[PDB]
RNA sequence: CGGUCCGGCCGGGAACUCAAAGGAGACUGCCAGUGAUAAACUGGAGGAAGGUGGGGAUGACGUCAAGUCAUCAUGGCCCUUACGACCAGGGCUACACACGUGCUACAAUGGCGCAUACAAAGAGAAGCGACCUCGCGAGAGCAAGCGGACCUCAUAAAGUGCGUCGUAGUCCGGAUUGGAGUCUGCAACUCGACUCCAUGAAGUCGGAAUCGCUAGUAAUCGUGGAUCAGAAUGCCACGGUG
């Protein structure tokens, strides 16, 4: 089967050292990696008044990057699941799986 | 622009003849930046005046502008608070500027049905030396010779 | 300050997850056509005004969560222009940096 | 010529002449010709009479001119006398359907008195 | 073989393939004269193979994307100035000259704060 | 307006009325509902309706049955600037 | 390249566009001339880009007892069966007038009808809501997919081709009002948005005077977002023509 590993996080760094951790992890059960891919990053932007009163003109722009990145596996052995199971990334990523 | 002087931009020929001059003309006639539109009317005007009225399509335009241009101008320079009105030379490419200019403004204020046969009407008179366009040009001169003594 | 309209809202909120989003059969089922064409329908449509004023989704004002102000809220904080700049600027909201593009 | 409607357009294309019939507006023009059978770039001109009433009492079924006057002034009449919002709005001059008076309400109230 | 090239304009981006030997001028599985109906983007494309001169030496396959007419026209011009540069490699110094070659970078401005557009500011009054 | 499916009167009013019907008009009957319909079953009864400060009387003929009760009491006192 | 129902849709390819990580690139670096053996200026080559390449963020010491005690915080003062607290209705939408900022026009470089091209950037779970059926229409019923480079919002408009109107207060303009409706919401009287039929004011380019803009700018044409049950001609963003 083929299952399906979808990363999210709010820098490139963090996301970039994660994905990391699972291809090679996914290469040390010896299993065939697809990926990692760069899927495009959604940024949010944000514009607000910065004076307290009446200064209309005025304003602040914020943006959150979020960046996604997407890897495949498709030859999973019994300890490549469990293996991808026990990992420990620092809190910035969000994981969801997809069998 | 008192430091920073200027160069030039480039612009395109014409597709159907390939001319530049007639490229700056249907700049000047476009409006908001409609150029399929004024390409037609330009075409549309200047072939009607070329095979009812007219040449070579290319010269028949060149002798309406020539007859327009003007050769001196007036431009005004202060004392203490009086302006003298100067008579001065035109540069070639202004006197394009401002014939064009006034051709545009002649065709625009006229009473025909199309802008194509105001356009050519104005130009057809042109060649003629008469209507407005024509008499622009006259007494912006009549005015630059009145002040012919502050040279 | 104005404790009291902070009061006024939590209150709102509370009583209105209370009864709708639960009860809005009344409204969102027995309106139906297929439900009633008759009585019934009247009947529920004169049901729905003894609930309270409140208890309706669409009388919530959505406060900031710190100062309660009306105006300038921002739903993906649930704080104002004001508190959302000054928490930003001090590093407290994730990924939050000023732009430039 | 003449229609029901009493009035007398003028030699042009007759889904733009009969709008000049009061109570008929485009819509209703296209209406009338397509069940009269007849094309709508036709002028007033170029018709037949058997063409003309074939029209005029197929636009007489429809509520127009003089009578959708009576019709309107009534339902004017009705709320100016029962005293109602719209009425108090109606009898003095003032908008009715709840537009801005502090400025811009000149088309209602006419041109500006000092 | 194939001689390729990628051209790109205000939000365009064109490839394209030449081949020797024959006159097909074809954009997105279209003529010339179906995809472009105004002369001046049929003038443009028309411009490279001008100086570099052709009777129908050459056929070209185009696609593109995004833009409107003007970025699409430009981007294929730029994109078989780059490819008939790959083919040749020394017609490049009056391609120079013709201006074909540069990269035109003009991209619309951002709107900002404050402003009605880009520069377009509020009408301003004393009182 | 208001869609078809259904006309809007609030319950008071619309129990009060009832009453009022059988026992015989009374009182104006005083009420705050200025949303309320005009039901053809009240064509005769005098009903005081709230316009800020008071209760305007307002005898119902059977012309006024489709309008609100609101239309009839003017919120806003006004009568000429100068 | 093979096959095909002719749609990248299947096998397939990793070339290309693109996505997003990393790296390279521009420095008066090079060549002439001028210059006080200067610092720097004009010109040329190469180059995608040349002299701060374009745009943004970045706002020194201070000025105006500038603005905010109604975001918050706070010294002092004041209220403490009310200047505190709860509820229903009303009001903040009034209207003789004056001003500021905008939108739509006065038309033919246009209006209307039919056909047909080319975008970018976004949002979405009490959410975005397709297909199909009904309605002239706003919408209704049924109901798939989507926490999303996949599904939906969502068939861009100016443009091009054909026809018509033929300089009129018009087939320009669409204010105002009458009738009939849809939807959100306990509830659209005061006081919502939108649809259909009818009505068709002023307005024919604007006095004294005054504003913005140096290039993908001005001008014009559409699209999206926040706020938000519903309710933009405002605000903040995006591309097209130019
Ligand atoms: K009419
Ligand atoms: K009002
Ligand atoms: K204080
Ligand atoms: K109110
Ligand atoms: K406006
Ligand atoms: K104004
Ligand atoms: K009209
Ligand atoms: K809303
Ligand atoms: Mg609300
Ligand atoms: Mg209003
Ligand atoms: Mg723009
Ligand atoms: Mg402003
Ligand atoms: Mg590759
Ligand atoms: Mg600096
Ligand atoms: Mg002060
Ligand atoms: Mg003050
Ligand atoms: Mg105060
Ligand atoms: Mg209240
Ligand atoms: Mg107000
Ligand atoms: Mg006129
Ligand atoms: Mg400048
Ligand atoms: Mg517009
Ligand atoms: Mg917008």
């Amino acid at each position: 089967q083929r299952i399906r590993i979808r990363l999210k996080a709010f820098d490139h760094r963090l996301i970039d050292q994660a994905t990391a951790e699972i291809v090679e992890t996914a290469k040390r059960t010896g299993a065939q990696v697809r990926g990692p891919i760069p899927l495009p990053t959604r940024k949010e932007r944000f514009t607000v008044l910065i004076s307290p009163h009446v200064n209309k003109d005025a304003r602040d722009q914020y943006e959150i990057r979020t960046h996604l990145r997407l890897v495949d596996i498709v030859e999973p052995t019994e300890k490549t699941v469990d293996a991808l199971m026990r990992l420990d990334l620092a809190a910035g990523v969000d994981v969801q799986i997809s069998l | 622009p008192r430091r920073r002087v200027i160069g030039q931009r480039k612009i395109l020929p014409d597709p159907k003849f390939g001319s530049e001059l007639l490229a700056k003309f249907v700049n000047i006639l476009m409006v908001d930046g409609k150029k399929s539109t004024a390409e037609s009317i330009v075409y549309s005007a200047l072939e009607t005046l070329a095979q009812r009225s007219g040449k070579s399509e290319l010269e028949a335009f060149e002798v309406a502008l020539e007859n327009v241009r003007p050769t001196v101008e007036v431009k005004s320079r202060r004392v203490g608070g009086s302006t003298y009105q100067v008579p001065v030379e035109v540069r070639p490419v202004r006197r394009n500027a401002l014939a064009m200019r006034w051709i545009v403004e002649a065709a625009r204020k006229r009473g025909d049905k199309s802008m194509a046969l105001r356009l050519a009407n104005e130009l057809s008179d042109a060649a003629e030396n008469k209507g407005t366009a024509v008499k622009k040009r006259e007494d912006v001169h009549r005015m630059a010779e009145a002040n012919k003594a502050f040279a | 300050a104005k404790q009291s309209m902070k009061a006024r809202e939590v209150k709102r909120v509370a009583l209105a997850d209370k009864y709708f989003a639960k009860r809005a059969e009344l409204k969102a089922i027995i309106s139906d056509v297929n439900a009633a064409s008759d009585e019934d329908r009247w009947n529920a449509v004169l049901k729905l005004q003894t609930l309270p004023r409140d208890s309706s989704p669409s009388r919530q004002r959505n406060r900031c969560r710190q100062t309660g102000r009306p105006h300038g809220f921002l739903r993906k904080f649930g704080l104002s222009r004001i508190k959302v700049r000054e928490a930003a600027m001090r590093g407290e909201i994730p990924g939050l940096k000023k732009a430039s593009w | 010529a003449r229609i029901a409607g009493i009035n007398i357009p003028d030699h042009k294309h007759a889904v733009i002449a009969l709008t000049s019939i009061y109570g008929v507006g485009k819509t209703r023009s296209k209406a009338i010709l397509a069940a009269a059978g007849i094309a709508e770039d036709v002028k007033i001109s170029e018709l037949s009479e058997g063409q003309i009433d074939t029209l005029r009492d197929e636009v007489a079924k429809f509520v127009v001119e003089g009578d959708l006057r009576r019709e309107i002034s009534m339902s004017i009449k009705r709320l100016m006398d029962l005293g109602c919002y719209r009425g108090l709005r109606h009898r003095r001059g003032l908008p009715v359907r709840g537009q801005r008076t502090k400025t811009n309400a000149r088309t209602r109230k006419g041109p500006r008195k000092p | 073989n194939q001689y390729y090239g990628t051209g790109r304009r205000k939000s365009s981006a064109a490839r394209v393939f030449i081949k020797p030997g024959n006159g097909k001028i074809v954009i997105n599985q279209r003529s010339l004269e179906q995809y472009f109906g105004r002369e001046t983007a049929r003038m443009v494309v028309r411009q490279p193979l001008e100086l570099v001169d052709m009777v129908e030496k050459l056929d070209l396959y185009i696609t593109v994307k995004g833009g409107g007419i003007s970025g699409q026209a430009g981007a294929i011009r730029h994109g078989i100035t780059r490819a008939l540069m790959e083919y040749d490699e020394s017609l490049r110094s009056e391609l120079r000259k013709a201006g074909f070659v540069t990269r035109d970078a003009r991209q619309v401005e951002r709107k900002k704060v404050g402003l009605r557009k880009a520069r377009r500011r509020p009408q301003f009054s004393k009182r | 307006r208001s869609l078809k499916k259904g006309p809007f009167i609030d319950l008071h009013l619309l129990k009060k009325v009832e009453k009022a019907v059988e026992s015989g008009d009374k009182k104006p009957l005083r009420t705050w509902s200025r949303r309320s319909t005009i039901f053809p079953n009240m064509i005769g009864l005098t009903i005081a309706v709230h316009n800020g400060r008071q209760h305007v009387p307002v005898f119902v003929t059977d012309e006024m049955v489709g309008h609100k009760l609101g239309e009839f009491a003017p919120t806003r006192t006004y009568r000429g600037h100068a």
